Formats: C-alpha cells, structure tokens, sequence
C-alpha cells in the first residue's frame, strides 16, 4: 500500500532517520530490492519515479537530509550477471593505500529537474547536516575541481568590476555641484563631462542590481517567514537599488532631498563589499558572524532595552518642568549614558534635584554595568559557538557561490561536464554501449 | 536661501538669523524665536531653607550639593 | 511501628532517594503491598491517608521531590484479576511505533485539598528537580493542551489591558498642571475632563494592584527568609501600588511633593512590564537573568565596593582642607571615576598635591581595572551558567502562569476539564461502573 | 639500616606518594609491624620518636602532605587479642545506615610539640592536599564543634571592636584643627576633650597592632622568600602600624607633614576590614580573589606595561621641544590614554605634528585595544579558575582563624577539650585503665 | 627498488606516520635490518648515508617530525654478540627505582653537516611535534646542562649591555641642541664632549645591528612567504637599524628632519627589549601572546574594519557641504568614536541634521557595541588557547636561544662537549677501542 | 604662610601670587615665575608651504589638519 504512488524505496527514505542500525536495515533492503527489480524486469529505468512534486528517492533523501541513504544509493558497486546495469561505482587501477575509483556523474550536473547540488545548497536552513552532506567524495571533489578550473577567473573578475563601480560612484558623488535646485545645466568644461559620465554609470549599476533582485525573488519564491533567515545578501543589494532609484526620482523632481537618499546608498555601496570575502579560507568568518549577531540577537534584545530607555526617559522629562527640553533630547542623553560617552554634570536650578540624582544613578547602574555586559556575555557565547564549525561553514560558502555562477555562466559555454562520453562502462541488458560522464578519482585512505 | 519661522529646518534647510532664530532638536525642527530671560518669581526658598527637594532658591544665593542642602549667600 | 500514623507506603516515600536500585526496590514493594491490600480488604480507598500536614504519598512525593516515585505511582498498570481497580494507565489502540495510551487524570485538577500541580509549581525553590518533574507525560501534555486551548486568549488579553493602562497613565502624568499648591480646580474645557479621567483610571489601577498583592501575601504566607528569593514579581507590583498611594495621599494633603512619588511609580510602571515576556519561548530568558543577577550577586559585591569607596572618600576629604567641598560630593566624584566617565583635571592650589595624585592613581588602578572586571567575570559566569537550563526553566515559567489564571479564571465556568466522564475503565470490586476523567494520548516511541 | 635513627614506619611515611597501591602496601606493612611491636616489647610507647626536626611519623605525614597515611593512622580499628591498645576507633551503638563511632582525639589538640592541626594549617603553601587534609572526620568534627560552641562569640566580638575603633579613628581624624605648627594647645571646651580622647585611642590601637605584628614575625620566622605569599594580612596590619607611628613622630616634631602619613593609615584602616569577611560561607571569596590577583599577576604585568609607557613617553617628550612640558606630565597623559579617560585634542603650534599624530595613534592601538584586553583575559581566567575550588579554601579560612584564637583564648580556662576523660576504652597490656579524650560521633553513610 | 639512491631506512622514515603499530613495525624492521647489516658487511658504517639534501635517516626523521623514529633511534639498547657496536645506550650502576644510564652523544654537537639540534630547533613552524620532540631525554639533558653550566653567564651579561646601551641613547636623544641647521659646532665645554660621545656610541650600535641582521638573512635564506611567521625578532632589530641609518644620513645632509627618524628608532629601542624576556619561566609568555595577536589576527580584521570606516567617512563628508572639513579629519573623528573617547556634540548650522544624527547613531551601534566586542572575544579565545602550552613553549625559547649563542660563542670557547673521550664503551667489529663522548645520566623512573 | 620662589611647593605648602608664580607638575614642584609671551621668530613657513612636518607657520596664517597640510591666510 502507498499514498501517492510512492515506491517502497521512497517510503524507506521517508522512514530512515540516520540511525546506524536503521541505516543497515534500509541499506540491505535497498540492495536486495534493487537486485530483484533488476533481474525481474530489465526493461526500463525505475529510479526516476514521478510524483506530485516530481521527487526522486535520492532527491527526497537530499531534501530531507537523510545522509545515510546518500552514502549508499550513490555508491552502488556490483558485478553479478543479469544485474550489472545498475552500478554507479567502478574500479580500474588499485594499489595498497590508493585506489583510482570511477564514479558515475548523472543526476548532479544536468538532470534538467532537480540535481543533488540544487537541493542541498538551496535548502531552507532546517536540515541538521547540510554542512556535511557536501563532504561526500564525488560532490566534494567535483566542486573542488570546478573551483580550480574556471570559476576563479569569473569570481575575481566580478570582484574587480564591483570595486571599480564603487570607486566611480564615490568619485561622482563627492564632486556634486553646490548650487541649489537641480537639475543643473552642464558647461563645456571637461570636468562636467566626467561628472555626467560618472552619474550615468552609477544609475546604470543601480538599475542592473534592481532587475537582478527582481529575477531572484520571482524565481526563488521565499516564504515571507524565512525571508530574512536566508537570502540576506540579495535583500541588502535590492535595498541599495531602491535607495538609488528613489534618489534619481527626487533628482528629476526638482528637489534638494535626493542627497539624503544618495548617501545612504553610498554607505551600503561600500559595506556590501564584505559579501565577496565569503569564499576565502580565513577571512570569510567575519561576514557570517556579523549576519548571525545582527539577525538572531539584537531583534530580541531591542525590546528589553527599549522598555528601560522609554520608562526612564518619560520619568525624567515629566519630573523636570518649567538639555532635557523635550522627549527626543532626553532619549538621546540617556542613550549617551548607556555607552559610556555621556557626562554627569548636575548643573543648578533644577527643582527636585535630589530625586533627579537618585534616578540617574539608578539608571546608570541598571543599564551600563548590569544589562550591557549581559548582552556582551551572550555575544561572546555566540562567536565562540562557531569558532569550530568555520571549516564546514566555509564549504557551504564555496558551494553556493559556484552554483550561481555556473548556472549563469555568462559566455554561452558548456564546459561544466568533467570529461568524456566514456563507453568503458557500457553496461545494459541490451547489446548496446553507454556512457555516464564518469570521473576518475584517486582515494588515498588507509 | 534659508527657512522662515514655523517652517521645517534641518531636513534640507537652515533657519536664518541665529541671533533671532534657532532650530530645536525634536526630530521635526520647527525653528522659533528666542524669549527674554525673565527674572526669578515668587515661591523661591530663602536662606537657611531646604532647597532642591521641592523648590529652588532665589537668584541671590546658591543651593549646594549634598543629601539635604541648605542655601547660603555666596561669600 | 510508625511515627505519626504514617503508612508503609508513606515511610517508603520518605526513605526513597531517587537511586535507580532504590527506585526498583521501592516500586516493587509498592506493587506487592498494593496488590496485597486489594486482595485483603477491597472495601475502601487507602491512598488518601491523612496526616498532621494532610499529605498523601503522592502529595509527599511531590513535595519532597521524590521524582522516582512519581514516575511510578502516577502510571500504575497491571492485569491482576479481581484487583484491576487500582490501575491508572490503560490502552485502546496500538500500533508498531505509536500507542494511544489512556491516562487517568484524577486528583490533579479537582482534588479539593492539594493537587500535584499545586505542589510542584509552588515549591520553595529547594527541590532539585522541580523544573524536570513537570516533564512527565501526563502533566506535561495536560499543560500543553490547556495552554493551546483557551489560556492564550486570556494571557494576551491581560497583556494588552496592562499596556493600555500604562499608556493612559503616562499620558495623564505628562500633562500635569504647572501652577503650585494642589488640588487644582478644573475648567470646563475638554482637556481638563480628559486629564481628570486619566487620573481617576490611574488611581483605580493602583488600588486594584494593592488589593491583589495583599490577597497574595495572605494566601501564600512567605517565610520572611525566602521572601525575596521567590515571589519577586508580586513584591515589585506591590511596591508600585504603595508609591501610587503615597502619591495620592500627598496630593490631597496640599503638598507639591507628590510628583516626587509619582514619577517613581511611573518608572516601575514601565519596567515590570518585562514580567509578561515570561512564557515566550525565546524572549523570556532576559527576565530571569536579570532577576538572578540583581538578587544573588550585587547584594554581595555591595559590601566590598562600599568599603573601598568610603575609605578613599574619607581619606581625600580629610587630606584637603581650607569640588570635594563635602563628603557627599567626593563620594559622587569617586563613583564617577569607577565607571570610566570621570575626568582627572588636577587643578592648582591644593596643598599636598603630590600625595593627592598618588592616592587617586592608587584608587583608579584598584577599582577601575582590578575590581570591576572581577565583577564582570563573575556575571559572565552566571550568564553562561543558565544559557542551557533556560529551556526547562521556561517550562516551569509556563506552568505557574497557567495555574494562577486557571484557578482564578474570572468567569465561573468549569471548562477546564480535558474530556468526558469516560466509563470505559469502570473497574471496581463492585458490579458498578466508574470514570476517572481519562485522557487519550498518542506516544510515538520505538 | 637508617639515616638519623628513623624507624621503618618513618621511612614508609617518607616513601609513600599517595598512590592507591602504595597506600595498600604501607597500610599492610603498618598493620603487621604494629602487631609485631605489640607482641615483642609491650613495655613502652615507641611512636613518639625523636628526630633532628622532632617529627613523629604522624607529624611527618602531616607535614609532607602524605594524606594516604593520615587516612589510616588516625583511624586504626582492629580486634587483635593481647594487642588491643593500639586501636584509635571503636563502636558503641550500630544501626543500618548510621553508626555511633567513638573516635580517639588525643595528640591533636594538646600534644605539646607539633599537632596535626599545627602543621596542616601552618604549611608553607606547597602541600598539595592541605585543603582536603582537614576533611578527615576527627579533624573536621573538632573544628566544626569548636566553631559552634564558643568561637563565634569571640570572633564577632573582635569584629565589632575593630569596627568601633575605625569609626572613632575616622571621627578624630576628620575634625583636626586647621591652624599650622603642631602641637596645638587645647581649650577647656568639650570638643577639645573629645578630640584628644579620640587621638589617644587611635595611637593606642596603632601601638597594639605594632606589637602584635612583631610577636607574630618573631614566632613564625618567615623565609623572606615566601614572606608575601603567606602572611599577607599581618604584613598589611603591620604596615598600618608603621604609618601611624611615623605620623605621631612627625606630629611631635613640630612639622605639619604628619597629615600626609595619617591619611594613608586611614585608608588602610578601612580596607583591611575585608579580612574579617573571611570565614563567611559566601562573601569570603572576594578577599582571596583580590589577594591572588594583586600578588601573582600584576608583579609580572608591571614590567611589560612599563616598557611601553617609558619608551613612548621619552619619544614624545624629545620629539616636541621649544601639556607635555616635562617627563612626568607626559607619563601621566599617556597613562590617562591607557584607561580610556584621556582625550585626543591635537592643538596647533607643535612642529612635527604629522609625526606626533602617528605616534599617538600607534600608542593608543597598541595599549588600549591590544595589551589591556590581554590582561583582562588573563584575570578572567584566574577568576573562573578558583570559582569552584575555593569552597575547600573557605574551610582553610575557617581552620586557621580558630587555631589563632584558641591558642590565645584570653580567659585562662582550659575548656577547649571536647568531652571527658572517658575510661570506657581502657585498653593496655597492663591491668590498668586509661582514657584518650574520646568523643562519640554519629556517622550516617550508606 | 629506490628513487634517488635512498636506503631502506630512508624509506621507512618517510613512510612512518607516528602511529603506534607503524612505530612497532618500523622499529622491528630497523632491529632486523641493523643486525643483518652488521653481520653481512662489518667493514664500514652505513647508517650515516648522505642524500641530495645531505640528510641522514636520523636527520630526516628530525626534519619531518617523525617523533616515533627519534624515540627509538636515539636510544638503541641491545646485547647482540658480534654486533654490539650499534648500541647507543648502556648502563654502569643500577638500583631499584634509579638507573645511571650512559648515552651516546655523537652527531649532535660536531657532525659538521647538519646536526639534530640544527633542524629540530630551526623548523618552519609546521612540524606537529616540535614542542615535544626536544623532550626526548638526551637532548633535554644536554640543553639543561648547557644552560646551567656556562650559557647563563653570557645571556644575562648580554642583557645588561643592551640595557646600558639604550640608556645612553636616551640621554643622547634628550639633550640634543635646539638651534636649527645641523651639523652643529661643538664647544670646549664638557657637556658637548659627553653629547658627542653618546652620539658616537649610538651610531656604533646601529651599525652593529645592521651587519648582524644582514649576516642572519644571508645565512638563513628565508622563503619570503614565511618571512614574518618566523624570524620576527631579527626583522624588528633590522628595522631599528634602518631607521637609525636614515637618521644619520639626513643629519649630515643639513636637514632638520632627522629627529623625525630618530625618535622612531628610539621607540623601538625600548619596545623590543621584550625579546630578552624570553627564557624566563613565568614572564616569558607575555611576549608570545603579542607576536601572534599582532600578526595572525589584526592583518585579517584590518580590512573588515576599514570598509566600515571608509564607507561612513565618505558618506558623512559628502552629506555636509558649504570639524569634518576634509576626509582626513572625518576619518580621525570616526576613529575616536570607535574606541569610546569621542563625543557626540551635535552643534548647530549643519543642514540635513536629522539625517546626520541617524547616520552617526547607526555607526556607533555598528562599530562600538557590535564589531569591537567581536574582536575582543576572538582575542580572548587566542589568549586562552596558549595558557596551557606555555610549559612546552618556553622550552623552545630556551633551546633556540642556546643554539645561536653556543654556535656563535663569541670568545673562542670550546666547552660544548660534556666530558672525556670515554673508552669504556669501546665497541667495534675491529679489535680496537673507541669513544663516543658519552654522558652519564641518572634516570629515576618507577 | 605660603612658599617663596625656588622652595618646594605642594608637599605641605602652596606659593603666593598666582598671578606671578605657579607650582609646576614635575613630582618635585620648585615654584617659578611666569615668562612673557614672546612673538614668533624667523624660520616660520609662509602661505603655500608645507607645515607641520618640519616647521610651524607664522602667527598671521593657519596650518590645517590633513596628511600633507598647506598653510593659508586665517579667515
Ligand atoms: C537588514 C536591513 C534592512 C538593514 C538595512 C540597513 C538599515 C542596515 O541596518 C540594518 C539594521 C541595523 C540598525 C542599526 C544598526 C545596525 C544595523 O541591518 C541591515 C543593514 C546592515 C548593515 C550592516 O550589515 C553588514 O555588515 C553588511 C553585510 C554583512 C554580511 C553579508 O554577508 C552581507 O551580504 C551582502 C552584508 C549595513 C547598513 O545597510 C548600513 O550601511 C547602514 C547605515 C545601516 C545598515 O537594517
Ligand atoms: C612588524 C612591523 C614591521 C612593525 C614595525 C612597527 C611599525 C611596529 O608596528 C607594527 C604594526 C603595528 C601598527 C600599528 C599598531 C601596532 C603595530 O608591528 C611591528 C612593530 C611592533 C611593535 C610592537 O611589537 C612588540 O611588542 C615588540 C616585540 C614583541 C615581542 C618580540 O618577541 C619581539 O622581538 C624582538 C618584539 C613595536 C613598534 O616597532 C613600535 O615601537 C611602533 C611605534 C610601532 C611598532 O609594524
Ligand atoms: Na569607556
Ligand atoms: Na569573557
Ligand atoms: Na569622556
């Protein structure tokens, strides 16, 4: 019996929970069942089962993080006659500590529906072991070789182009004209032509980023609940694009406020450069730490601090009546007290001075010594919590970066395949030959 | 050019005549004209009375800093 | 032999110390003894034995934290013909990994003397497993379902009402009249009517909290030694009520000092809003951390810091004689030095200046670098100590919140029972049927 | 063969290294040797062997930290007919979990040469288990009962007397006359008589502390190498006494500089009050942590910081030539920069300003961010290191406090013994009776 | 078969990976191979085979970190008749726990190509066991004796001389003449002669350090990739020499800017004195924590901080147009904000003030609270990382310090050999005697 | 009584005539008299010249804050 046409292998992928004994259970069942199916009806491929979502059992295993299934289903190796057309791994050369294994490469690069990499790297950040799933030998070495071969030429080139764009934007912004009421009529001097060119390039960059963000949001379809947990970088780039467009709209509307928009874009224009530090072995950690601290910490501490700030602010402002002249100024003053920059003068001529002093001393003790250092202790725990995972984290930062680039590929090339339509495998119940884009990989393990 | 009295300053414009007008810090700065420094009115405390707990002292003397202050003429 | 009429089960509850083999021994003795009692005199219930404190073996096991006993006595399950009327756990449907067990829930909701929940949640903060004892399946799931069913609507409603009350109080306080000598005669303008309404609502809230606090203190009877270790929240709310009442008393006494009281109440009126953050899965920890730090840490560090401050303060004040003009001002100055806000000017005209400098440098080195960072290390230790246990603590903080509300409930209905006078158990030595308010719970465990 | 007349038991104390199997070895050797000695020459006691240091095997085991030997030799329990006079432990009543043992307490309180307490508590801070050696039952119970019985009334009384002395000293110091050229002629007003009385009491206290310190130094005879590692408190009290005496000497010498001495004494007069917080279960930690940090940390960090301070100070002072007018002022300014209190103004009119700025920025980065937080990390390590173990240290803090007081006791009674010349032991190869100052202790252990 | 003429012992050293069973395998192979070689061709020594790098199997094992091979090959002990000339360890006196072993010492001090000391202590900080490999007994005792015997008399003396030099230099700096346009004509007063003498001594020191640094760089040949990982101290001393030489060159060129060079040298002249702090058991650690923290931390954090600084700096400078009058001043102001020294004044007359405030508050929150404390937590992790390894670390500091000194020896001394051409070993396949400079060492181990 | 010129001040005594004498901060304060404010002498840099790296500018012009300053007329 089944629910939606699921095969027994499908139900077993669902049931498996990465326990060692359950792993052996499902592994042995898969071995026997696949052998029997190969012998009974060697007429068509059955692993590409359709479904309501079109999900294969290996695709489901990738989606749910059932690493135990992936460890075996992608590593079948057998030579028993009448069932030799379902093997995925082979061997050609062998030595004591080193073996030159031959791996099948289908369902990874070009499956046309949902490859293995296309699900592990695009998971919803609930899978407990997505950082380890890419450590399996075929995927790990494929990503390593794709990185070494051609990807770097595109990544470093992108980084250089972005840096040039930001330098040009900064230069154009610095030299804006001072007289009021835009738009301004250019003179025939060379400086005006350079400034106009800089502005045009800046707006072009802004428009480009806007459309890239639109495409990403339409294709990915975020949930609106995990919108900010993932896809942080696209959100920030898109926000920059919005600010730039608002700035140009105000510019052509004959208002002076466009500068107030522009500088905000300019600030992010530099800051988002930290994105490109992902993918470096060492310097990448200082990006992910900022992301975690700024999302999953301060959105909680915000309310706890704000209660204290607002309560004491209204207390002080209503106590003194006749520099604390308004609610805003007092909010700023107490904020300055919080971070140790403020000063306690105690000038004359306030009535109720003796109570004012007690309130301020209570506030300073409560906020500066007690609460703030509590926040610091929590952040210290957060950063120490991911000192050790840094290697595996970096691997994810590598992998996703590749998958966006090779998907885009920018030159109408088709060099993604590793090597060959190798016919040396050629196993099939028919008399014909076949290939699987096989990859020779040396494993040194003893 | 600058903004006039009652107009919003500090978002794109400053107000003129700093000796006449100032732009307050309230997140919506409507600049306003100054006011004269009026002298101290009645109900100020006199010498020897407790000051700082319910009322300030008159302009002729100071209220020291202590837990229970008493005003004294400056000498 | 016995002390105060205690049964053998009672003495075994006393003796039990939560060791595994002692648990096995005591449980086996309970099984044999209860079966013997059912065989000998199946005429009346003996589990509800009275005592000088009126504690049943279940009640005593709950009070003393004998978790090993509660693991058993609340889950008795046996098939002994003619003696099946003392079982608590049953089964109706059963599958491989999942079983739909039927749990007896009598004496938990309406025992009329002292329920199990009324002891675990109201313990004196000496029981070591009070945060874990509520994790047993019957109680745990009962509380979960009671929360999900109806309690949330009351809790969020309470939170909203309190927030409105505080907003109204702040608005009324901000717009107080400036002229002296209260009480003030209202004018026929609308603003005066709104202000009077705000004041009336504020005083009503103050009175209500006063009476709620008095009722709690009379019902609970704290020891006066653990008065502040538990019941922190009622203490703070009551303190607010006292300040509000003092304020109104001064207001009608034709004194203008009432504002000095009112603002203090206003400050607490915001701050203890943090109480309602308890019960949230994540944001609740920032309340209990503050409670622990402010009680069990600074009441010890206070002595050391005060000794240093007072010693150096008197030294400086007696050294210079002829701004450090008095003991109070110098105490404030050295306090400012402690938290890095002060400044070292070294003006002219002090005699013995060369000694004054040495004293100040010794003080700064002793307090700012050495002592304060020691305090910070201890607070960091405290914060990391309860990063983990907070989850279980949150469960406790959930449970107590329910028990106050459900017991009160303020609508005189009786919808708190889970379901049914279920007769399917119906076990008794007589020919009659019976019910125990049983609850069907699916356990998924394999 | 032997070195200095040492017995075989003595050599076994020397050889024992607290290993479990060596403990069994020396234990069995002691059992057999003691039995043989009892059988061979039951004529005189042989345990009180003389030596060059006058150490018995018990005394040497206590001195060297051979806890394994103390674990047995103080609790010998055996039934060997005709040789029952070597047992130290006996029994009168016995139950299942609780036994009312009878412990020999001789040679612990009045041995007249060197008791176990008199070397365990007076060790040179190299003994590895001195914090645990007092946990052996007879010692632990002696100390606990002596504390509960009478010692507290003396300790709290001492604390109160010292507090009164310091209050009187502060009051006398505050009201010193202002006119110059001491000594000053008193007037017949009451205030002068009170002031003179206060001064006389203060000097008397100073003299008393001076003589107590001298007596301690003569009796203890410290090494001059571990002078400051132990005996910190006597050193500080003695320093106070010296400052007070110098102050009075200057006072009668017709010089006005005496105040410069007096205030220093006054400062320590308060600070040393922290000594009396030792012996409290909770608040005692804040004394030992300060002692350890101020001795075994900053005497190392001092030189490393001073190199930076002096180097940059001379660099800045020689760079600018024509407020940094002298070496002293510049040293102070850079010190202010170290602890975040200073300010970077960069005024005009210095030549070489562009290099001055680079030097200061290098200094601020090197000292404030980098070095100081290194020091803070080390102190955090120290504080967390002894957060736990110092519970055992509190026991030491108890024990030494008793041993100084009971030794003096200031009432010329001899009520320190626990109870009785109990004759119920009465074991001897002769026909006579005897007592060992035995005490009955109930041990509950199962 | 072989690659480059390597012996079987060479291949075994290469293959060994410090596993226990691989250690046993290689050990037994060495035992059998050595016995066979002694029996087959007792005509010449074959263990000391050269290679392209000139590395013997002992030398290669030392170079590659094959500690397991050093554990055996340095301590061969065997009684094989007719083949006893391959033993390195012997015995003369023996007792129960203590044995007076006799160790061969050849090829450690005078091998004339590449001693074990010359590669174990000169590793590239990639060897995993370099901190432990010198803990093998013969090397450890050699270094301990060399330290105690004669080496100290040099090292302390060296330290003193350096300190004296710096003092003179400081004086020579302080009293420079004030009038402009060097060089200055001396007067016949004594002060001028002292100043000229001081200057001459200072320049001599600078030249000496320059040539020592050049000699080191030519002899060592650093890779230019690990140039700064090792050899930090020579780099700093050489930099000092360069600054001094530039200073004197400008001095004779009739320019006033020489002082700008000189003070920089003066600063380092003090600062790097911490090099001599290495070699102390306790005070040495405070040097190493600097070396890592300034190299392997801030060269990473630099770019992350600079992005924020530059972005916000340009944003603020372009927002306000008409003290923030230039990019440099604004960069300084925001830097002052970063370390809590700055002030938020909010003066009048800036247009767009309402946006200026928001930018500054965002910057303060982003840098001061969030980023900086992240840096501090990482440094805390680094500091605690090497609190424990200090005992090993200092040993390395000892060893290298000896090897540079004794090799240099500075006085034509030849005291490095322990004692004697001891003939008591005298084992050889010939009938002759022989010596191995053996060392008698008492080992106490049971 | 106060201390006279050349005597050690601030250890038990202050010096008189603060308008004439001051007690310096050198850890041994020998009290000293003030000096006249002499004007700027020669060798000061002029407008357009680099200032702050080897010489200051004359009293009639100012030296801004930047990595390579150039002096300008004070306005
Ligand atoms: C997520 C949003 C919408 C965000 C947008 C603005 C307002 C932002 O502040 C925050 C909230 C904030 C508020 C106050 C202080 C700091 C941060 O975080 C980002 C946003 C956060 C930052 C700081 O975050 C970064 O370090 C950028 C970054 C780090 C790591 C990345 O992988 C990354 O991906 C591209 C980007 C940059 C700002 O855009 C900026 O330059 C200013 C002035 C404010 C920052 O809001
Ligand atoms: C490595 C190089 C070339 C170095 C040379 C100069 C510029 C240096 O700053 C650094 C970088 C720097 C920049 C800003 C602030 C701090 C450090 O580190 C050293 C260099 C680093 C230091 C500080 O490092 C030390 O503590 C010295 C030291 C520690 C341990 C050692 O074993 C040691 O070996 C001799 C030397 C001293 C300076 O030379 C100095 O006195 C000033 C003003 C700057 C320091 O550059
Ligand atoms: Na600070
Ligand atoms: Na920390
Ligand atoms: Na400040």
């Amino acid at each position: 019996r089944d629910s939606v046409g699921n095969t027994v292998l499908h139900a077993l992928v669902e049931v498996a929970d990465n326990t060692v004994d359950n792993t052996k259970f499902v592994t042995s069942m898969y071995n026997e069942i696949l052998i029997l199916g190969a012998k009974l009806h060697p007429t068509l491929k059955l692993e590409e089962i359709t479904n309501r979502k079109g999900l294969t059992p290996l695709a489901l295993a990738a989606s749910s993080g059932k690493i135990g299934v992936l460890a075996y289903i992608l590593q079948r190796e057998i030579h028993e006659p009448e069932c030799r057309h379902l093997s995925r791994k082979f061997t050609e050369w062998a030595y004591g500590p080193v073996h030159s294994s031959l791996y099948d490469l289908s369902c990874i690069d070009t499956c046309e529906k949902n490859s293995v990499l296309e699900v592990i790297a695009y998971s919803s950040s609930e899978t407990p072991n997505r950082h380890d799933m890419l450590l399996v030998e075929p995927l790990n070495r494929l990503l390593q070789d794709k990185w070494d071969r051609f990807v770097k030429r595109i990544f470093y080139f992108n980084f250089f182009v972005y840096c040039l764009y930001m330098i040009i934007f900064t230069a154009a912004a610095y030299y804006r004209p001072v007289e009021g009421l835009p738009p301004y009529k250019l003179k025939n001097t060379v400086g005006d032509y350079f400034r106009v060119t800089g502005e045009i390039l800046s707006v072009s960059g802004g428009v480009y980023f806007f459309f890239r963000g639109i495409q990403y949001f339409l294709q990915r379809r975020p949930s609106l609940k995990s919108l900010f947990v993932d896809s942080y970088s696209e959100i920030l780039f898109f926000v920059q694009s919005l600010f730039m467009l608002v700035s140009v709209v105000l510019y052509f509307s004959q208002r002076k406020e466009y500068v107030a928009s522009m500088v905000f874009s300019l600030a992010m224009g530099w800051t988002n450069m930290l994105y490109y530090t992902r993918g470096f072995q060492q310097m990448g950690i200082y990006a992910v730490m900022i992301e975690k601290m700024i999302l999953r910490d301060l959105c909680r501490f915000m309310f706890v601090y704000l209660v204290f700030l607002f309560g004491f602010s209204t207390a002080v402002v209503t106590l003194i009546e006749d520099s604390y002249n308004s609610l805003y100024s007092t909010c700023l003053e107490l904020f300055k007290f919080t971070i140790g920059m403020g000063d306690l003068e105690f000038t004359e001529n306030y009535d109720f001075k003796a109570v004012f002093i007690i309130l301020l001393l209570a506030y300073v003790i409560l906020t500066y010594i007690l609460l703030l250092n509590m926040l610091i202790a929590l952040m210290g725990e957060t950063v120490n919590k991911i000192a050790q995972e840094s290697k595996n984290i970096w691997k994810l930062q590598r992998a996703i970066t590749i998958l966006d680039t090779e998907k885009s590929f920018l030159k109408c090339m088709r060099k993604a395949f590793r090597s060959g339509k190798l016919l040396q495998v050629g196993f099939t119940p028919d008399g014909k030959d076949d290939y699987r884009w096989c990859f020779r990989v040396d494993e040194v393990n003893w | 050019d600058c903004a006039k009295e009652g107009e919003v300053c500090s978002w794109g414009k400053k107000c003129c005549d700093l000796d006449n007008f100032y732009c307050p810090m309230e997140f919506i700065p409507h600049c306003k004209k100054y006011k004269p420094y009026v002298p101290v009115t009645t109900n100020c405390a006199k010498e020897g009375e407790v000051c700082g707990w319910g009322s300030k002292c008159c302009h002729g003397l100071d209220c020291p800093l202590a837990f229970i202050p008493y005003c004294e003429k400056y000498r």
